[PDB]
């Protein structure tokens, strides 16, 4: 046998990966392989793949047979182009050793994400894994460690995306808590630490594969995953999508894209949305599809903190950040759930140049024992903190209420904003009249007359604006033009900021 | 319009620039009856609708040249919305 000969019967096991019977399950399984799935990913032959000749070094428990040598080591890694634009990615190949971390794994992992940091350019990983391979012991754990330690480095550099498309378990269900962004996949995909078998051992109490890790769950419950999509394919074209959206690197501005929709037209639709009934609820979302580019609108989370929506969007051509509550659910109130999902997106947009619009209606804090034992103090400060930190354009309207702290809380224009639009139907105070004037005007006489005056004089948009809390009250049929206008301008704006090692949030 | 096959023609042409969007709307059925060969010809009865679809409304039914444009405009709509993706400003 020819060297050449040896070389192309390497590169043909290696496509095949871990056989045609193995293959044959994943299919069966509605699942997608490894190397199917970078080619929905990635523009057509932009893939170039790096390593493919790579092999374990273990030789311990028969694991120097030829029997076991895999070309490629269960990974598929590589480079390529989404829409012309550079891209690194990885996926993780479960036909070989069930897709377990070995210490080679994770160094061609490592590599890639080396070479993106090194030029700029993002990750994508796709995710499929059983855990870490127990026949080497602690290499896969210095593969971890390794991965980790690159992983957090990249954070604010870069932007890390992860879909998760299978079963995760062990040290490989940290990897998605130190990206931007997880999503799953409906019912085919699972993340979590120990298996149900290691649940009912330890505790009495039973509980299936669906229900320990499941895509239903995270993206429900526990608010771990952003988004689950119904299967591989459209998990993978949604990706792409997305993918379009957001810089390559921290030190690009937000990509701005062709757009054939008039940033002048007027939206008459708005004006009417909000009622005058003030126990009246109404769905933010119209407010949203109405405003941005085209009526196109990303949603991130739309089973888990319903009261509080964040999304992506575009307008005048430029990727934007959105954040808005949501009346429709709880009254429109902040809660722990909602204030981790927005101070998680805030932070994400700003690091990566994207800049902030703020649709504010919230009267308050959801009240009770079940958010004050869980620390609901501390955590509401992680959305206030967010957007105080924040260096990026910020563009607030205020559609009806702010009662009391949150006002400040949802982004308000003493915490550095550019620009606070109000509607007419907006009302700013540190409480609702009711309770403001039981208060102020205790055992006297004609309390109804006060309340009369305190009403007229106080329930409107008025005692904030000639103050200088807003800018400009609008009609809402322009406030698409007006913000435009804003991103347009407010684009090359930087501030200066006292010198520190890194920032530290109440957590 | 100046004749019966004028004021046709431009009434099918408003219903097709006619945009509603927000509710349920019966612009299908009104584009279809117009155009019907008995409502043209004029053999229509106080029962016309009853017979014509004597299962419901079901819509409009393309025929072959009709399906081969709509499959036309739609890849070509597909594929315009692939392109402009592809513009982005220089970096
Ligand atoms: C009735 O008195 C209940 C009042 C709750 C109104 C809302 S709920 C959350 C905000 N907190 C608060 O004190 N008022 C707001």
């Amino acid at each position: 046998t020819s060297v050449n000969e040896r070389i192309e019967n390497k590169r043909r096991t290696a496509l095949l990966g871990g056989g045609q019977r193995r293959i044959d399950a994943q299919h069966k399984r509605g699942k997608l392989t490894a190397r199917e799935r970078i080619s929905l990913l990635l523009d057509p032959g932009s893939f170039v793949e790096s390593d493919m000749f790579v092999e374990h070094r273990c030789a311990d428990f028969g694991m120097a047979a030829d029997k076991n040598k895999f070309p490629g080591d269960s990974v598929v890694t590589g480079r390529g182009r989404i829409n012309g634009r550079l891209v690194y990615v990885f996926s993780q190949d479960f036909t070989v050793f069930g897709g377990s971390l070995s210490g080679a794994h994770a160094q061609k992992i490592c590599k890639i994400m080396d070479q993106a940091i090194t030029v700029g350019a993002p990750v994508i990983g796709l995710n499929d894994s059983g855990g870490a391979r127990i026949q080497e012991g602690v290499e896969s754990l210095a593969g971890y460690a390794d991965i980790f330690l690159r992983n957090v480095t990249a954070s604010g550099v870069i932007p890390q995306i992860s879909l998760i498309m299978g079963p995760c378990a062990g040290g490989a269900v940290y990897s998605p808590a130190l990206t931007d962004f997880t999503f799953m996949v409906k019912d085919t995909s699972y993340l979590f630490i120990t298996g149900p078998d290691v649940v009912k051992s330890v505790t009495n109490e039973d509980v299936t594969q669906e229900e320990l890790g499941g895509a239903k769950t995270h993206t429900t419950m526990s608010g771990v995953a952003h988004r689950a999509f119904e299967n591989d394919v459209d998990a993978l074209c949604n990706l792409r999508d997305f993918f379009n959206y957001l810089p390559l690197s921290s030190q690009d501005p937000a990509p701005v894209r062709e757009c054939h929709d008039p940033s002048d037209r007027l939206v008459p639709e708005l004006d009417t949305i909000v009622p005058l009934e003030s126990t009246k609820a109404y769905n933010m979302v119209d407010i949203i599809h109405s405003v941005v580019d085209e009526r196109e609108f990303f949603e991130i989370m739309p089973n888990y903190a319903k009261n509080i929506i964040v999304g992506f969007a575009r307008m005048n051509g430029r990727t934007v950040g959105i954040v808005g509550n949501q009346p429709k659910v709880a009254s429109g109130c902040l809660d722990i759930n909602s204030s981790v999902k927005g101070a998680r997106f805030v932070r994400f947009c700003d690091a990566f140049n994207i800049p902030l619009i703020t649709f504010v209606d919230v009267p308050g804090f959801l009240p009770g024992t079940a958010q004050e034992y869980g620390g609901i103090i501390r955590h509401g400060a992680k959305l206030l903190y967010a957007f105080a930190e924040a260096t990026v354009p910020k563009v607030t309207v205020i559609t009806r209420k702010a009662y009391g702290g949150a006002y400040d809380v949802m982004s308000s224009k003493h915490l550095c904003g550019d620009t606070n639009y109000a509607w007419p139907t907006a009302e700013i105070a540190v409480m609702g009249a009711k309770g403001a004037v039981e208060i102020i005007f205790k055992g006297h006489e004609n309390v109804e007359a006060a309340q009369a005056e305190y009403i007229e004089k106080f329930a409107n948009p008025f005692p904030a604006a000639v103050r200088g809390f807003v800018d400009d009250i609008i009609q809402p049929s322009s406030t698409r033009a007006r913000i435009c206008c804003d991103l347009d301008v407010l684009a090359s704006k930087k501030v200066q900021r006292p010198w520190r090692k890194h920032a530290n949030i109440p957590l | 319009g100046s004749d019966r096959t004028e004021a046709l023609k431009r009434m099918a042409d408003a219903l097709d620039n006619y945009v509603i969007r927000g509710v349920t709307h019966n612009i299908a059925l009104l584009r279809e009856v117009i155009i019907n060969s008995r409502f043209v010809k004029g053999d229509i009865s106080t029962k016309f609708l009853s017979d014509v679809y004597p299962d419901g409304f079901k819509g409009h039914m393309l025929t072959k040249s009709e399906k081969n444009q709509l499959l036309a405009i739609a890849s070509s709509l597909f594929v315009a919305f692939q392109l402009r993706a592809q513009h982005f400003q220089e970096n």
